[PDB]
């Protein structure tokens, strides 16, 4: 039939092995919570640091999970999804990415709009003839016959708003890139390497022994796997942060110096003059 | 690729003005209000653009004359 | 290799784990919440009001 | 006493923005997939790519 | 192999879902539940399950393109045609006289 | 530091150099080189790009169709 | 059911609603002409990223001193403003279809969601009584202590900031404020009044011909002094202007207002001259104003309120603790702006103010009866239905907050009212035990209003002083006094 | 209320059968394109009148006076500095446009004044709601109704839903003429 | 970023003083001027000074400009890399195909 437009969905197992991944979170509860607040306390203080914490707080606590569950828990799709460019794009990368915009979006939005009707800096604005380009001509700039251009300027503006937003998403990305082609290449090289010298020990059966031992090149090969990728989470994770500060969060500095009152008891209002 | 935080001025930079509560002296400005009809004029005129741009449903137009 | 593929980009088994995780965490959220803290029982406990009378004599 | 912690998901919902997180990244994987894969993977016209 | 372990195959199969059957269902459920429950047009429920279909079907019959899409209608890779002299046409009539 | 959009002022309401120096020259120089520039500068260079690609626009469409003979 | 028992005067009910339609509009056309003429323009603003409106007591919350009406004619008022927003659920079948009808049932099916005229009292005293034992005291008893929580949090700040966002000087009186439910002590509004100190001095100017000018309690001293003395207007403005002068110079010599150095705000000074604009060594531009003499310095009529709340303002709030303030205070709150909740936020502030005006007319508290005064506090949110407190205690609860609402300020209201809706419930049957001593009886003397308390200092509180034992305590409280024994 | 429902059957046969789309048809998507295009300026214009009739002189003078229209960029001490700004000056930036002029000349105009929330807001809202969905309602039946006094298959297909039958029956029945007449069967 | 940074904000400084230089050497009399009244009923000047006004014009004011003007800059956008590249001549449609008698 002709209004019969079909397509296909590949389906596997999801269920069971997406179920055990929050079930284990009563067990971990949330170990790096401790370093996730010092790491907000050092790059941002507002009242919205608990959201932006807690956010931070889940995505971690499931990228240490899968890890550990891609390291021990070998079923299924828990050895692909580290090996897999969808999960470190989609996964881990995009709400680190939408986590400001969905606590401070309500600023950066504000600002943002600002910025579309762009015009120039300055401290200590005590000019007049400024605020009369800002209001009459709408921008410290000459606006003459860019109406002319309007269509073109509308998106230009845009993104010159939110070219400050930005390097974010690009550092993100690079950063899941990484950690993607890190786990592929380095499993990739040493199943390989491993393949090589089986091989050379099958065509030798006077090497085909356990010439190492057997606990000892195990136990070995499992602290350097721990090791090198617990050195990668921690880098993806303090150069998230790190990186989130300095290209989002600075402009949330709003520093308030405490001012002592001394009207407490009385306070002036409409009818004590009127 | 892109810039950054660092590289731009801050929403405290942007909207640094805090808010301030203007009053003003009621000397009888808002007094002797004028144009007492406008409301129903109004009103009859938006029904007036509704009506012409009315158009009912004639399905009766369907209807199987051939 | 296989994991370099553009199937494998924006893969629908992958997104439905991420939708099913994500559910269940705001299914139990109130459940990882369930952690007690000894902040207002070390309040209750060293709030000391000022208990001494006046005494004009 | 009351808490919308046992009694009002929906209002434990609304004030935490960190509950919303997942909802957004959930939409927003949905339509970069609605967007991006439906047609040019999971249609039956552009299904043979798999091979 | 390690690609075997870079290899996920724990699919279970393959759901089949017609997407014109479940629009068609889709806007049939919209038609019975504004007729079961007599709603105005100018109702939100209304708004809703009506306007956006209309707009975008109302935008995709208005649309009269002057050329198709980039990948559809030009830019594509042809192969040069032979001319009608120097090499090409010697070998055209080299071609014509060992048919014929 | 060095924002961008950004520029200090001093006690004489000047705005102070943070790379280049330009306020030498007269007000007549000034004026000259101002009056035609504006707050843009990237839509300059791509509306240049599109009108050389306009100058140099396709009309094999038209030639089919003889609007040249 | 009650659905049916509703059902049952539904019909009776109509008239009633368009009889009280009609008083309102009369009333409201009545205060509006009052209104129109005495009162001043609060002009609207906008909040520190500009996008949305707030709102302060101070500005927007007028109070007619001099409305000729009846304390029980504004309770109608108030009580048939009410009526009508609950009145909304009417229009759902007129938006959604003859299946809107659900919606209405859901309304007719609990009482506290109607209006007046589905009661069967007669009196407002008795109606708001009933409406609030039934469904208000309990909606109210389940957000207090939410909202206290949000109050403190609000101070004190999230993930762990307290040593960098709390004062160390109001910390015991912060700690009296909210954990008095610990001790079971009764609380000092100016303990609570104290919680201002995280703001800044709130200011008032005065705008000139020439330059505004920072009001004082001196010059406000004057100025009513002046009005009190009924001069001719030749004298009054006259003898306004010297005193404003007096006080220009005298702020001149402080260092200017205290505006200029308060990050946020701030004077402009002389506009600056652009390169060939600057003639030589005058670098400025003085406005026109500066050709007029000082001595022709006259006031405007404009004044402009600075509340300088940088931790307690309503728009640094959130979404969610305004929500919640209406909600403890019993006002619309769903699928709004802050804003929105904050304008009705003080309109029901002016409500009380205007009723506390019309209370002090009438003979203030002494005058009014034990039910009435119930419901007065029950609107006050200091009270709570199963209490059972005496008179003099009511009393006293109305002054305290009544003084308290008189500096305009809802963070420090809200903390004050939160207070007394922190009850617990036992797990035992036996315990508590039934209580050997009597309820806990107070009188309007034992607040202390006319007397300055300073912060105690962190752990060093010190003991409650009463107001009796202050000199000269028998002359200042002879008021309270004639008004008691009387 | 009840063209709609016709018009979507209709809508997903013409997409499918776009290529038997006339001149007329298109000229009458056309119209309905305009229609919608202006219901968005008449509810905006609405929306501005119910507001304006129920919005204080304190939120009119928030939009004319520029004390409130310069908070973005200017300080407000600039504007306590008596003679900072020229009588021109303050005129140069009050607003021009026809709303500012309409809200102008509304300052003398007597109203029913309530309090900046959102009944004012409603209020302005609801015309426009009405205003906005009745206009698109009037549209796609005028739109519907030149369809069915349109000579062409998708006349046909519209008249044949109007007679009362199904979807799939109606687009058999003109597949059915299409099929003979339009393409030729063999 | 670039180091031109300084450079770019140098010559913003230079052009916006240098403006306002202009604004102050001309003085007042500028609302008696031609320019002045015409701006006055000039809708560009409308919209481009409700842009910078509060209560969200100027989100107001970029949705818009994006609506009326941004689509068409899109396409242009689009159509810059394909004004220089070969296209078929434009099947026009013969209008023949869809009459049909109605019954
Ligand atoms: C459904 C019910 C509708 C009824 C209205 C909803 C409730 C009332 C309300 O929301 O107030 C309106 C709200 C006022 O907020 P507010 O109460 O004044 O709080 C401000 C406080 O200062 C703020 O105080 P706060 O800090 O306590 O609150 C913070 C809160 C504040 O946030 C909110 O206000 C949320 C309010 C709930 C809204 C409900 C939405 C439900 C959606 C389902 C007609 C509309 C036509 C247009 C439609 C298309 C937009 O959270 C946020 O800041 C984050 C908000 C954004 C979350 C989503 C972010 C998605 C990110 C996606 C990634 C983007 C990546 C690309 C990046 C590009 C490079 C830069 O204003 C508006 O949003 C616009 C008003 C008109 C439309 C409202 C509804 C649609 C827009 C939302
Ligand atoms: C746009 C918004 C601009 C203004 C916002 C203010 C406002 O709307 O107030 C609502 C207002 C919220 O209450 P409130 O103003 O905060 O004052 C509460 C009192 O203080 C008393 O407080 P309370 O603590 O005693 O609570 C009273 C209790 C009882 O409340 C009642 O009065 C009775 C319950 C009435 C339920 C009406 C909702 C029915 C929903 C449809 C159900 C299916 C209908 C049949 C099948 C179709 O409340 C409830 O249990 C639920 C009330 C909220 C129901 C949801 C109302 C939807 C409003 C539409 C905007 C939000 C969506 C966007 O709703 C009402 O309480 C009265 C009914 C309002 C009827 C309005 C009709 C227009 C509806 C437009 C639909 C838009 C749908 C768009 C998404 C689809
Ligand atoms: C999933 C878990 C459940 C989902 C619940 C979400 C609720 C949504 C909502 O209400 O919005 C209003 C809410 C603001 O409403 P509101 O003015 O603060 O008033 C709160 C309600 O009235 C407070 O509710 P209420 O106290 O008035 O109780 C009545 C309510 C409560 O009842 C229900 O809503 C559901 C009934 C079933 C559960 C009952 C359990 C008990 O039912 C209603 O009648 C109205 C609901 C419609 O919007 C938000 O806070 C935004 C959150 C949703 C957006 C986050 C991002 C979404 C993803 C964006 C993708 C694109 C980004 C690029
Ligand atoms: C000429 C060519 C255009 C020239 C440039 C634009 C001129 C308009 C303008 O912006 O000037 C500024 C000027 C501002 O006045 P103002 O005195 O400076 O400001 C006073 C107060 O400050 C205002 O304070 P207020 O808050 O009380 O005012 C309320 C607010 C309005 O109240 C509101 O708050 C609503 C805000 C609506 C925002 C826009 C919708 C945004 C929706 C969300 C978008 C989400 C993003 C979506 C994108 C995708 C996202 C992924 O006022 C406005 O902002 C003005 C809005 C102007 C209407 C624009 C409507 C656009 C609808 C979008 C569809 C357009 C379809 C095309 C229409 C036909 C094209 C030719 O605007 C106007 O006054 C014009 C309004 C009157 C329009 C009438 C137009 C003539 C129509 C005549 C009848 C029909 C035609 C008859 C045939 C004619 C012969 C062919
Ligand atoms: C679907 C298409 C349907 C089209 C329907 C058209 C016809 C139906 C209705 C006709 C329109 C009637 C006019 C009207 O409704 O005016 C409403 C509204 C108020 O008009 P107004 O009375 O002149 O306001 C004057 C003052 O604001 C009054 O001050 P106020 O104190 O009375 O209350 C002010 C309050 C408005 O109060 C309310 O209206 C209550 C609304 C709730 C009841 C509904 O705040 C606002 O003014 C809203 C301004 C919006 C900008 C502020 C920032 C919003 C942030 C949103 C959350 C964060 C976004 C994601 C962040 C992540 C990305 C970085 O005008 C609007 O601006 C509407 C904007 C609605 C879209 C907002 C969506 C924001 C999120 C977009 C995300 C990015 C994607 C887009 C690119
Ligand atoms: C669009 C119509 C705007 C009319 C107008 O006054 O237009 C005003 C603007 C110029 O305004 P400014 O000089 O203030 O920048 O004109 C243009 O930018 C070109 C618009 C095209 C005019 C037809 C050629
Ligand atoms: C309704 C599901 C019908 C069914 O039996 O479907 C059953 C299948 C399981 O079939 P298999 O395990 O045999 O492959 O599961 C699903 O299709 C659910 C998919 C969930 C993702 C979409 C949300
Ligand atoms: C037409 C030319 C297009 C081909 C190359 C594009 C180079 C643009 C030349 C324009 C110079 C104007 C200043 C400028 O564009 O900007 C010059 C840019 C700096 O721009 P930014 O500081 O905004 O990044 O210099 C560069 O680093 C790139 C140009 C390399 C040559």
């Amino acid at each position: 039939m002709l209004n019969s437009n079909i397509y296909i969905i590949i389906y596997g197992g999801i269920i069971m092995y997406s179920i055990m991944i929050i079930i284990q979170m009563f067990l971990y509860n949330f170990s790096n919570k401790i370093y996730i607040e010092v790491e907000i306390n050092k790059y941002i203080l507002s009242k919205n640091n608990i959201d932006i914490y807690w956010i931070i707080c889940n995505c971690t606590i499931i990228i240490i999970i899968t890890t550990l569950n891609h390291i021990i828990n070998k079923i299924g799709i828990y050895n692909m999804i580290e090996y897999n460019i969808c999960y470190w794009l989609i996964g881990t990368g995009l709400g680190l990415y939408i986590s400001p915009f969905i606590v401070f979006g309500y600023k950066f939005f504000v600002y943002i709009m600002d910025l579309n009707n762009y015009s120039l800096n300055i401290y200590h604005n005590n000019n007049k003839m400024n605020d009369i380009q800002q209001i009459y001509n709408g921008t410290n700039y000459n606006d003459t016959m860019i109406f002319f251009i309007k269509d073109i300027n509308n998106i230009f503006t845009i993104y010159r708003s939110i070219n400050f937003f930005m390097n974010w998403l690009y550092q993100m990305i690079y950063y899941g890139v990484r950690m993607w082609l890190v786990f592929v290449l380095h499993s990739f090289s040493l199943g390989s390497f491993g393949e090589l010298i089986t091989v050379i020990t099958d065509n030798n059966l006077i090497f085909n022994v356990f010439y190492i031992g057997l606990l000892g090149l195990g136990f070995i090969l499992y602290l350097i796997v721990i090791f090198y990728l617990g050195i990668q989470i921690y880098v993806y994770i303090s150069f998230s942060l790190s990186f989130l500060h300095s290209t989002i969060l600075l402009f949330l500095v709003n520093y308030i110096p405490h001012y002592n009152n001394k009207s407490i008891f009385n306070t002036f209002t409409n009818k004590s003059i009127y | 690729m892109g810039g950054k935080a660092s590289e731009a001025v801050t929403i405290a930079f942007r909207f640094p003005h805090r808010t301030t509560f203007l009053v003003k002296q009621n000397v009888g400005q808002k007094l002797n209000k004028g144009h007492q009809t406008f409301w129903q004029l109004v009103a009859g005129g938006w029904l007036f653009f509704l009506l012409i741009n009315r158009t009912s449903f004639k399905p009766k137009l369907a209807a199987p004359k051939v | 290799l296989i994991p370099v593929s553009l199937v494998d980009l924006i893969n629908i088994n992958i997104i439905f784990y991420i939708l099913l995780l994500y559910t269940l965490l705001l299914f139990f959220i109130p459940l990882f919440l369930a952690s007690i803290n000894y902040t207002y029982h070390y309040i209750y406990k060293y709030y000391n009001y000022n208990y001494n009378f006046i005494n004009n004599n | 006493v009351y808490t919308n912690w046992q009694s009002s998901y929906t209002r434990l919902f609304v004030s935490k923005p960190w509950m919303w997180h997942p909802l957004a990244w959930m939409t927003l994987s949905v339509g970069i997939w609605w967007k991006f894969g439906k047609e040019s993977l999971c249609n039956e016209r552009s299904f043979y790519i798999h091979t | 192999s390690p690609n075997e372990h870079l290899m996920f195959f724990d699919f279970s199969s393959w759901l089949l879902v017609d997407f014109g059957k479940r629009w068609e269902r889709w806007v049939s459920f919209k038609k019975s539940f504004l007729t079961t429950t007599r709603s105005p047009y100018w109702s939100p429920q209304f708004f809703l399950l009506t306007f956006f279909q209309l707009r975008n079907s109302n935008v995709k019959l208005c649309e009269n393109w002057n050329w198709a899409p980039k990948g559809d209608d030009f830019n594509l890779l042809h192969n040069s045609a032979a001319e009608p002299f120097g090499r090409d046409l010697k070998a055209h009539l080299e071609r014509e006289a060992g048919a014929k | 530091g060095e924002l961008s959009e950004y520029v200090e002022v001093n006690e004489k309401g000047m705005p102070k150099p943070q790379a280049l120096s330009l306020w030498n020259m007269p007000y007549a120089k000034r004026r000259a080189l101002t009056k035609f520039a504006r707050g843009v500068r990237w839509q300059f260079i791509v509306l240049f790009i599109a009108l050389y690609n306009f100058k140099n626009r396709d009309d094999s469409h038209l030639l089919r169709r003889g609007a040249y003979n | 059911t009650a659905v049916v028992k509703n059902l049952a005067k539904l019909p009776a009910a109509t008239s009633q609603i368009l009889t009280n339609v009609s008083k309102l509009q009369t009333f409201h056309g009545l205060l509006e002409e009052r209104r129109d003429k005495y009162a001043p323009l609060a002009y609207h603003t906008y909040d520190n990223l500009k996008q949305k409106t707030t709102w302060h007591p101070i500005a927007h919350a007028w109070v007619d001193e001099g409305l000729p009406v009846s304390k029980k004619e504004y309770n109608e008022y108030c009580w048939l403003k009410k009526d009508m927003q609950r009145l909304l659920p009417l229009a759902s079948p007129f938006v959604f279809g003859i299946y809107g009808i659900l919606p209405l049932a859901v309304w007719l099916s609990n009482d506290g969601y109607l209006p007046s005229a589905f009661s069967s009292k007669k009196d407002i005293v008795s109606k708001k009584l009933e409406w609030y034992s039934s469904y208000g005291d309990d909606l109210r008893q389940q957000v207090g202590p939410m909202l206290q929580h949000r109050l403190k949090r609000h101070l004190r700040g999230t993930l762990n900031n307290e040593h960098r966002l709390m004062l160390d000087e109001v910390t015991e009186s912060y700690k009296e404020i909210f954990y008095s439910h610990y001790t079971g002590q009764l609380r000092d509004v100016r303990k609570c009044a104290h919680l201002r100190l995280y703001d800044g001095t709130s200011t008032v100017l005065l705008l000139t011909n020439k330059e505004p000018v920072e009001l004082t309690s001196e010059l406000l001293q004057k100025w009513n002094a002046i009005k009190a003395a009924k001069l001719s207007p030749e004298e009054e403005k006259k003898a306004r202007n010297e005193a404003l002068i007096e006080a220009y110079k005298e702020q001149e010599l402080h260092g200017g207002p205290h505006v200029k150095h308060m990050q946020g705000y701030g004077i402009p000074a002389d506009t600056p001259l652009l390169g060939e604009n600057a003639k030589g060594d005058q670098y400025t531009q003085p406005p026109e104003s500066a050709s007029i003499p000082l001595e022709q310095l006259e006031w405007t009529g404009d004044t402009v309120f600075i509340p300088a709340e940088y931790r307690t303002e309503m728009e640094d709030w959130g979404r969610e603790l305004t929500k919640l303030a209406n909600q403890f205070l019993l006002l619309p709150w769903r699928f709004v702006s802050n804003a929105w909740n904050q304008r009705r936020l003080v309109s029901w502030f002016e409500e009380i103010l205007q009723e506390d005006a019309l209370i002090a007319k009438e003979g203030g508290v002494q005058a009014l009866s034990d039910d009435e005064l119930k419901v007065a506090l029950l609107d006050r949110a200091v009270i709570r239905c199963d209490e059972e407190l005496t008179r003099g205690d009511m009393e006293a609860r109305y002054k305290e907050i009544s003084w308290l609402m008189s500096l305009r300020n809802p963070f420090i209201v809200l903390a004050w009212q939160t207070g007394y809706y922190r009850s617990t419930y036992s797990p035992e049957d036996d315990l508590p035990e039934a209580s050997i001593l009597p309820k806990l009886n107070r009188t309007v003397l034992d607040v202390d209003v006319h007397n300055e308390l300073a912060p105690d200092h962190p752990e060093k509180p010190l003991p409650r002083v009463h107001p009796a034992l202050y000199p000269n305590s028998h002359l200042a409280l002879a008021k309270e006094v004639a008004v008691l024994a009387k | 209320t009840h063209a709609e429902l016709h018009l979507f059957d209709l809508d997903e046969f013409m997409q499918t059968y776009k290529r038997l789309q006339t001149r007329q048809d298109w000229l009458i998507e056309n119209k309905c394109k305009k229609s919608r295009l202006f219901s968005y300026v008449a509810a905006v214009i609405a929306f501005t009148v119910g507001k304006s009739a129920t919005m204080s002189d304190e939120a009119i003078l928030a939009k004319i006076d520029p004390y409130v229209t310069s908070e973005v960029r200017v300080q407000r001490g600039a504007w306590w500095r008596s003679g900072y700004f020229t009588k021109e000056e303050v005129e140069m930036m009050t607003p021009k446009g026809p709303i500012a002029r309409y809200y102008k000349f509304l300052l003398g105009v007597r109203r029913f004044p309530l309090k900046h929330g959102a009944l004012s807001w409603a209020c302005g809202f609801v015309p426009a709601w009405l205003t906005f969905t009745s206009l698109n309602h009037w549209a796609q039946n005028r739109r519907l109704n030149r369809y069915l006094t349109q000579e062409s298959v998708f006349g046909e297909m519209a008249r044949e839903l109007v007679r009362g039958k199904t979807a799939d029956e109606a687009t058999t029945s003109v597949m059915a003429r299409v099929e003979k007449e339009i393409l030729g069967v063999h | 970023s670039s180091p031109l940074v300084p450079v770019w904000n140098d010559l913003r400084a230079l052009q916006v003083f240098t403006s306002q230089e202009y604004m102050q050497k001309r003085g007042p009399g500028f609302t008696n001027t031609l320019e002045y009244k015409l701006s006055c009923l000039n809708p560009v000047k409308w919209y481009d000074m409700m842009k910078v006004m509060p209560g969200g014009k100027a989100f107001v004011g970029t949705a818009l400009g994006l609506a009326l003007f941004g689509g068409w800059g899109v396409e242009f956008v689009k159509n810059i890399s394909v004004m220089t590249k070969e296209k078929p001549p434009i099947d026009w449609n013969n209008e023949k195909l869809g009459h049909l008698t109605r019954s």
